[PDB]
RNA sequence: GACAAUGGUAGGAGAGCGUUCUAAGGGCGUUGAAGCAUGAUCGUAAGGACAUGUGGAGCGCUUAGAAGUGAGAAUGCCGGUG
RNA sequence: UAACUUGGGAGUCAGAACAUGGGUGAUAAGGUCCGUGUUCGAAAGGGAAACAGCCCAGACCACCAGCUAAGGUCCCAAAAU
RNA sequence: ACCGAUAGUGAACAGUACCGUGAGGGAAAGGUGAAAAGCACCCCGGAAGGGGAGUGAAAUAGAACCUGAAACCGUGUGCUUACAAGUAGUCAGAGCCCGUUAAUGGGUGAUGGCGUGCCUUUUGUAGAAUGAACCGGCGAGUUACGAUUUGAUGCAAGGUU
């Protein structure tokens, strides 16, 4: 157990980025963002602490789909009551609460641990081009397509 | 200032003045050992050996031929009356790097 | 310093005596007498008889001032049980435990 | 002559109880259940001394892959071209240079990049 | 009708966290005596 | 010799086999018998011939 | 110094650890034996020493011999405790 | 690099899946009965989501060293958006 | 080269307590100290119990009297815990406390990876197949006489009672 750097608190630096979502497909945007939040682009990645940083998605009403999966691709849900299966289509969520469309796609790509829940709270999603977080001074980030 | 040597079956990153822990050499305490394979020198001037820097030794002095802490090896098969138990202490040498070359 | 007094082989069971015994620890002695005269458990006049004995040892054996004393410790340990029987029905019997207790309280003035 | 089983049974049982400090609840007091756990924890440790050499090699590659993409390289094309250049440095040593000395890491990137 | 497992020491002790007892009212006998119970009559060791 | 130094001739003695004492001796549980049938019972087996 | 081998149930073979007792030799003990408790010690394993507290009179080592010689389970027996 | 003879000491006589050649059955059965191979039994490790019998492969013990097999390289999750 | 109080007689203090209409069956229960010098006297308390004092080498040797394990019950505390899905650990690992048979030390453990108990029976059991509430003690290839094969030793066309 000779010599290997392990990250720590008082050791890590988190910053703020801004992605815009217009003209991007849903899953190919979301796979890029979920690796930012885990910190897998830092050279000091360590699996048991939270390195990785904050992401803001600002357009989120111009997310595209391919094929016919805006009338198909239903989202199911059960209320733990008998016969309580409920559903909504993907095109329905786009016109009504589109922020929950994107943040459900991204949190499904994160692990279900205690740390994975805490990393998913670093996501902020808004419909339309404004966000409140001008105090934290975020940067632009283009997707490495 | 910065060196990568190759000893045992593995590689060590050294700076002059520190202590290292290496699989057992065949010298005595207080002797001076020299390392021969050097793969990379950093610091102010950078030399990259392919595979070796062709020169560039590292001298070090020897302390404390020792044995590691005992681990216990134990395994068993579940419904079958079979198991075994044995101990192990791995040997090592401690050295202090005192001078670098290029 | 510290004074103590114990009462050994008290016929009340130890779970029953630890309930009232938790009200009085950490408190000074004048409040602790007032509490034990106003809780209507069966254990209360037995603890109160013991706390009187420990206060009297501090005055007589050690010459402390009884006006400012505090209860450091109060606890109850198990004694030996008495084993009885009770006939139930269809020729069968059942066992019954008569528990006992050792009660100990110490009292101090908080100084060395 | 009669030999009665005195004092050899406690001495065997106590060093199994003592070998189970810190276990939850009943598993650090009772002999039959502590023995059964100490057998299990020896089997785990044998398994995990082998996976420890896998976990750390996976951690090293993840950091090299992050550091190479700041120079527009995959992990795959870095260590392809690093082999053809003739470099024989570890994953462990290559991960420590990228954390400590970024300026030295960028220099052997170029020697791998022009060997392709 | 019968318990399937024994109950451990922790689960027994978590159950009787409310199995407690409270302190009584404890007013004072102002005329002469020690403490009495609230809204009661200081008959013995009391003049109120 | 002396009465505190005597040793037997080499290869004269062997310790005998105790059977049925724990797993690691090799004859622990079933004590050499194998699992069931008439030959595994006490006083079992059948007459010669 | 090289070369090779070393998963394993019924089961076969080999080497060993400990317990009680006996003979001989040589030793320890009220300046504290055996037992009990704690500890970050040694040995490839079974296991062996040291120190400190309790305890208040017997006990190890070497070689050999002899056995009521080693328990986690038998809806096992007996006692204590839940 | 085995084989054979003589002698001492055993345990075994409930077998299973897969592929393949056939009977029986209904070109039904995780069926049943024979032949030929592998594995399990008595075999951990990697893959097949999980999964005795399937694919790769046979654990003397340390190591925070490297090359590969079957299967794989968007995120969960290591490697080519 | 027999036992040492679950042993050895059923019985170290009994064919008694006890069970049965009766023939009959049948236990459990040893140890103060060298000496009783077996706690005068004072205090709390109705007493029982206790604190002092005193005897004694020792009273955590006070008659429930040698030593006093474990289960089990409690009181204090150093580190931790009220968004979390569990065969309870193991490998990695900050932060906080301490300081050893002094050595690449000890205690706790935010967080991450891996992970379906033990025996027996079975083709095959995490198994919703069996058994075990926990701790302690006891509890199962022996001996005699013959046979046959190995090894050792002595003598040898002889050997042996
Ligand atoms: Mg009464
Ligand atoms: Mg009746
Ligand atoms: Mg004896
Ligand atoms: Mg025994
Ligand atoms: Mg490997
Ligand atoms: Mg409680
Ligand atoms: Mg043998
Ligand atoms: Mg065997
Ligand atoms: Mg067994
Ligand atoms: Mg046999
Ligand atoms: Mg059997
Ligand atoms: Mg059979
Ligand atoms: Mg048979
Ligand atoms: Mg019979
Ligand atoms: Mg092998
Ligand atoms: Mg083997
Ligand atoms: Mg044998
Ligand atoms: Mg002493
Ligand atoms: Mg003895
Ligand atoms: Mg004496
Ligand atoms: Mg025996
Ligand atoms: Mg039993
Ligand atoms: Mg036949
Ligand atoms: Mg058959
Ligand atoms: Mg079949
Ligand atoms: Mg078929
Ligand atoms: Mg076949
Ligand atoms: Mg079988
Ligand atoms: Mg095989
Ligand atoms: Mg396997
Ligand atoms: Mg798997
Ligand atoms: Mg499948
Ligand atoms: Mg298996
Ligand atoms: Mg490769
Ligand atoms: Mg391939
Ligand atoms: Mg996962
Ligand atoms: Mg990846
Ligand atoms: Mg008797
Ligand atoms: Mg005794
Ligand atoms: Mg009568
Ligand atoms: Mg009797
Ligand atoms: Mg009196
Ligand atoms: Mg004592
Ligand atoms: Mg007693
Ligand atoms: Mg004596
Ligand atoms: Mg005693
Ligand atoms: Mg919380
Ligand atoms: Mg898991
Ligand atoms: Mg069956
Ligand atoms: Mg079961
Ligand atoms: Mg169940
Ligand atoms: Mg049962
Ligand atoms: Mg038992
Ligand atoms: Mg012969
Ligand atoms: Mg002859």
């Amino acid at each position: 157990m000779r010599q290997t750097f392990m990250a720590n608190e008082s050791n890590i630096e988190r910053k703020w980025y801004v992605i815009d979502a217009e003209g991007q497909t849903l899953g190919r945007l979301s796979s890029e963002v979920a690796s930012i939040l885990r910190g897998k682009n830092k050279v000091t990645y360590t699996p048991h602490v939270d390195t990785g940083d904050y992401v803001i998605v600002i357009n989120a009403s111009k997310i595209e789909f391919t094929g016919n999966k805006e009338t198909d691709k239903v989202y199911y849900r059960h209320s733990n009551h008998p016969g309580g299966i409920k559903s909504i289509t993907a095109g329905e969520l786009r016109r009504t609460n589109p922020e929950r469309l994107i943040e459900n796609s991204i949190k499904g790509m994160l692990p279900s641990t205690r740390l994975g829940e805490k990393q998913g709270k670093k996501l902020f999603v808004y419909g339309g081009a404004e966000h409140p977080h001008a105090a934290q001074q975020p940067e632009n980030y283009e997707l490495r397509g | 200032m910065f060196a990568i040597i190759e000893t045992g079956g593995k590689q060590i990153k050294v700076e002059e003045g520190q202590e290292i822990f290496v699989e057992k050499l065949d010298v005595n305490e207080g002797d001076t050992f020299t390392f021969d394979k050097v793969l990379f020198v950093g610091g102010d001037s950078v030399k990259v050996g392919a595979p070796t820097v062709e020169g560039a030794t590292v001298t070090a002095t020897v302390n404390k031929q020792g044995r590691g802490k005992k681990i216990t090896v134990f395994t068993y098969k579940r419904r079958k009356n079979s198991k075994r138990k044995k101990g192990h202490r791995q040997p090592y040498t401690k050295l202090t790097i005192d001078k670098i070359n290029a | 310093m510290e004074a103590k007094a114990v009462a050994r082989t008290i016929r009340i069971a130890p779970r029953k005596v630890r309930l009232v015994l938790d009200l009085i620890r950490g408190k000074n002695a004048a409040e602790a007498i007032a509490i034990l005269k106003l809780t209507n458990k069966a254990s209360s006049p037995v603890i109160e008889k013991v706390l009187m004995s420990a206060l009297a040892n501090a005055e007589h054996n050690y010459d402390m001032n009884t006006d400012e004393l505090v209860v450091k410790e109060a606890y109850a340990n198990e004694g030996p049980t008495l084993k009885r029987f009770r006939p139930r029905a269809q020729g069968r019997a059942s066992a019954i435990n008569k528990r006992t207790s050792h009660i100990t309280i110490v009292v101090s003035d908080g100084k060395e | 002559p009669r030999v009665k089983g005195g004092t050899v049974t406690r001495a065997r049982r106590k060093k199994t109880i003592k070998l189970a400090k810190g276990y939850f609840g009943s598993k650090h007091t009772l002999y039959k259940v502590a023995k059964q756990q100490v057998m299990k924890s020896g089997q785990y440790a044998f398994r995990d001394r082998r996976q420890r050499k896998r976990d750390f090699r996976k951690l090293w590659i993840t950091r090299i892959n992050a550091a190479a993409r700041q120079h527009e390289m995959s992990y795959s094309r870095l260590m392809n071209g690093l082999k053809k250049a003739g470099i024989d440095i570890n994953r462990k040593m290559l991960s420590e240079i990228a954390i400590s000395d970024e300026k030295a890491f960028a220099q052997l990137v170029t020697k791998a990049k022009d060997a392709l | 009708a019968v318990p399937k497992r024994r109950t451990s020491k922790t689960r027994k002790n978590k159950r009787r966290t409310h199995f407690k007892i409270s302190v009584p009212g404890m007013t004072e006998c102002p005329n002469c005596g020690e403490y009495k119970l609230s809204h009661r009559v200081c008959k013995n060791c009391g003049s109120y | 010799m002396k009465l505190h130094e005597l040793k037997p001739a080499e290869g004269s003695r062997k310790e005998r086999n105790r059977v049925g004492r724990g797993v690691a001796t090799g004859n622990g549980k079933t004590s050499g018998r194998g699992h069931k049938g008439q030959k595994a019972r006490s006083g079992g087996g059948v007459r010669p011939g």
